[PDB]
């Protein structure tokens, strides 16, 4: 996120099914710039940030 | 610290001792062995009269039943800190996880333990047939003579008298000798394993070398047995009437290692004689309240948080295992 | 420039020491070989009072852990210029294709390759059980000597006070000596391998060849072992008690072929001697990133662009291999 | 038991040992200490022809790359049954509250371990800069001695010959003495620290007395640093050309205390002269899980259930902090 | 490999010489350097008469302007395969990053490379001021020697006639040798900086020892310049009028280190004299098609496809540093 908070993107680990894989982080961003909802993160915050 | 089920080897390959003459497995709820509780052989000859029936009969009572088994339990740590055995090219990623190394880690600790308690075990066995005490023993621990009570008889010497060394090497018979040592035996003898040295004197008289058989003749399941454990078992061939075998195993101890067998020994005997293993308490927690305190062997993974805060598998076991006619086999020390 | 999964061969034919007495194979993701590392013996014997457990139990740090693994990384060109190996009449079509010619050239030089570094490990094992010493040495590098610690009763020389070419050629028996040199030896010697002329000189001796036993009498996989490798290695036969063989391997220098063995020489020991084959770090940026820092051997097939804008196939190890035990084996030069 | 992240001082005030001549810390993956291992000073000099160029340069292979760092962990309790520091009415409820007693307890109890740990170093520090020897020793630990190399002209002693004690407290003035044993010293010399009294005897030569200049005349950072441990070093002023310091550091053991410095000695050396940290292995399963196996200094909270069911504090750390050029500081014992 | 911009140092650490008396550079578009291209000093006397003007005034054309710089391009590897110098706990996470650890590493190597051309950029300024002759050589290279012009009264020695070490230590007053030899020097001499033992004798005079001022007294910024090098140059003080030096760098070289300067020797000049870094091509495509023909360094990052198949630092420049006025210094060597 930056200073004020706003949602840039995510670092995704690798699955860990079987139980013997290594997790590995990729870059996924929240949505696209031209208001295509590519990840979709809804949850509720009980406060800010 | 993984589960309790996660002690799967399917590798029983003990040398044919107790899996071939000490299959008579008494695990116990309690401490001791109590000969007097195990049946052994039963009373086992009277009937009654054509009118009624007559009393009842128990297990007979063994006179000295009252000895400590040997309550092995050691331990290994699996810690996450070395590169394993690794089968070749089966994916080394899995080894780069610490789940796969822990896991095959406490594979490999593991089944060093039973390997390690079975070894230590043949030593007991082969302390018991040959000379019928065993050496209850250890540092903090009193030395227990452990005796089932091999008979002189049983015991007596090659080198008493004419030595075989001391013979012709092209005329002389052994074999002589060999019913000799066998009549006192309480039985037929069908293997005549040697130790290596032992069995070169024995074939150093030409009489056995044209007197054996190097043929298969397949008599029995020995052949599978020694084709199972080609590692210390050798099955010279036949003498004829009678097996011959030699036994050329290896302790690996403290800093050394050295054979099982002594210099040149022989034990005349049946490949039936009767076997007990009877099995002390275990003193685990965990067995006692699950009901472990009457098997075989225990394992466990478990973590120890504190000063010693690592994580460990342990295996405890409790066998006193020993022979039930202590006279069936007749111990020569040889030329 | 073919594939890393082209490095087929199902032929691993060392002559029976990288295979026997060194399996203890231990591939490290770093340089050099740490002995206080690898746990090797353990600490094996000590129990804990039937009260509480004791504390935690190491690899029980080796003094000496510092020697530079001999990294080689040798090449070779598989240019398709020449008429390769023609097995006898299997369709030399397939020759005439640049493709097949050079897949079964890139076979025939990897596997010159892997036998060029079996035989220079071969090399080192002669040096380290003939004397205890290893020379890690090459022309730009400093010659490290590792030594596991070969000791004076382990280097017993035959030429001192009595030569067996200086007895009696019939009656002497160098029996006498051969306990005399296997008590010091931390176990059984169970084979008696002879360099050439050092078996003729046992041999000479008319005990000995009245003692030995020419016949099969099959102990162990040892006759088996022979028949993989029928090319070096020679079964004598049976001494009796002891297998009685001789290595006549040699190795082609540069320029000229000798023996590997020196003219007269012996190493009483076990079969079952602990040899570890200790492996460095894989200098290579495909070995990295993919994680073969930690292995065995790597091969690959790989073009160079510009100067010498060629095609090449890289071989690439780090062999360290030591005895755990130097005084496992005698090593005594004989008459 | 408080995570791992509850380990915050930004309280790093050593004196200007560990910070200023042996900034150059190596905390490894591996146990010991490997010389060879760390490139240190490279070879810095030859170059190439114009035409290719040459080898491959290494680290240049340290001859003695094996000593066994000081793994020291201690540990304590923090159980809330203390009145603790209670810093000038900070509201006391907080202290009332165990949540806060147990955190900044931890607190105290963690400072005080580091600053055990930095003792017990800076005791480490002055055995290596004043004898080159340092005594890798403890009870149920063989004693090692650590040997950077101090020669002999490093070693020369003032006692030797005439005694600044024996001359005259007037006119003779020791500054020949101070480049008599600072040429030796393989570099200038910028600070020439005293213990107390050896400090005495040198100013009370009245040559010292106007030679030197008690101004300011702010020369580098040696100020600041104490300014900052205005404890025990003390800034006595210019001698003119070099700066004159005092320490008179003390460490409070098992039952009593005393100062760090012997009675009368010096080091001539620079303030860059080259300290090595290397660090070993942390024997914590939690550090090996989570890589902290190479680090300086490993903290932790955690709870003991069953017997000792208490909760501590433990620090865990191994340094065997070393002089790079032990020929860099020739040490003195003074008259 | 990474761009040409990743070459960040701010570390301009000379000591005292290409910064001080040789800030004099003249990197060139050709190859040798044309001492008649420089301007130097410039025909700066005459004027012409109040009527009109006179002729063309040129660069005054040097007589001999034809030498061969020292084009210097070492590499190194920075493969990411080390563990690093690893800065005091700041994230040891980055360096496991291989993009950190290589770019850092690059930063590593290169910051070697410039102070490699730095210390032998240093040996040909002190060949230069010691004896007005630099020998241009190397294998594969013929050896040119580059004369200033040094003249006879610049190379006299104090050992002929009488020496220093054979002189009255407490009377004789060696300011007289100094006047001696800087009133042939061509300017007025403000530094005295000695190697070592030469400062040594010099101040064995107690007139030396009575006369010098080991005030601050702070004359220029060479206390500033001190202050920076507190390395290998030290600012003994005042002798009154003049300051007082001492040099004693040291030079790491293939196998084994040693001081810049000889045994006992001094060069007697101004502070301010005219030193020259005339700067060769740099033989580099790079270099060229981005018009870096002419400058001071250049480094790059680059891969190698093919045999060598990874990835270098290289390091290019092309130094001929002299001194404008080989007759500003007297170069003596001392008693």
């Amino acid at each position: 996120i930056n200073d004020s908070g706003a949602a840039l993107g995510y670092y995704v680990s690798e699955d860990g099914y079987p139980g013997w894989m290594p997790q590995k982080w990729t870059w996924i961003p929240r949505e696209l710039p031209g208001g295509r909802a590519s990840f979709i993160h809804v949850f509720e915050p009980v406060e800010d940030g | 610290a993984q589960l309790l089920a996660a002690n799967e080897q399917k590798f029983k390959f003990d040398p044919l001792f107790l899996r071939l003459f000490f299959r008579e497995s008494y695990p116990f709820t309690t401490e001791k062995v109590y000969l007097s509780q195990i049946p052994g052989l039963v009373n086992m000859a009277l009937y009654v009269s054509p009118i009624v029936s007559g009393e009842v009969i128990r297990s007979r009572g063994g006179s000295t039943s009252e000895f400590t088994p040997g309550y092995v339990k050691p331990k290994h740590e699996v810690n996450p800190q070395m590169t394993l055995r690794r089968l070749p090219d089966e994916d080394p990623q899995n080894l780069a996880d610490p789940a796969y190394r822990r896991r095959r880690i406490i594979m490999q600790n593991m089944r060093d333990e039973e390997l390690a308690i079975a070894q230590v075990e043949e030593m007991q066995a082969v302390s018991a047939v040959l000379k019928g005490k065993y050496t209850m023993t250890g540092e903090a621990f009193d030395p227990v003579e452990v005796d089932m009570g091999r008979s002189e008889e049983n015991n007596i010497t090659q080198s008493g008298g004419t030595e075989w060394s001391k013979r012709d090497k092209s005329t002389y018979d052994p074999t002589d000798d060999i019913e000799a040592y066998a009549l006192n035996a309480s039985g037929v003898v069908n293997i005549i394993v040697f130790d290596p040295k032992g069995w070169a004197l024995f074939r150093s008289f030409k009489a056995v070398k044209e007197k054996l058989d190097t043929r298969r003749g397949s008599n029995s399941e020995l052949e599978t047995a020694v084709k199972d454990l080609g590692k210390a078992v050798s099955y010279k061939g036949m003498y004829g009437d009678v097996a011959i075998v030699v036994y050329s195993g290896q302790y690996v101890e403290n800093g050394v290692k050295k054979n099982f067998l002594p210099d040149n020994t022989m034990v005349l005997g049946n490949t039936q004689a009767r076997g007990l293993r009877t099995y002390g308490c275990i003193q685990d927690a965990d067995a006692q309240r699950e009901g472990i305190n009457a098997s075989a062997r225990y394992p466990k993974n478990w973590v120890t948080t504190g000063d010693p805060a690592r994580e460990f598998t342990m295996i405890q076991s409790a066998p006193l295992m020993l022979l039930a006619d202590p006279d069936e086999f007749v111990s020569v020390q040889l030329a």
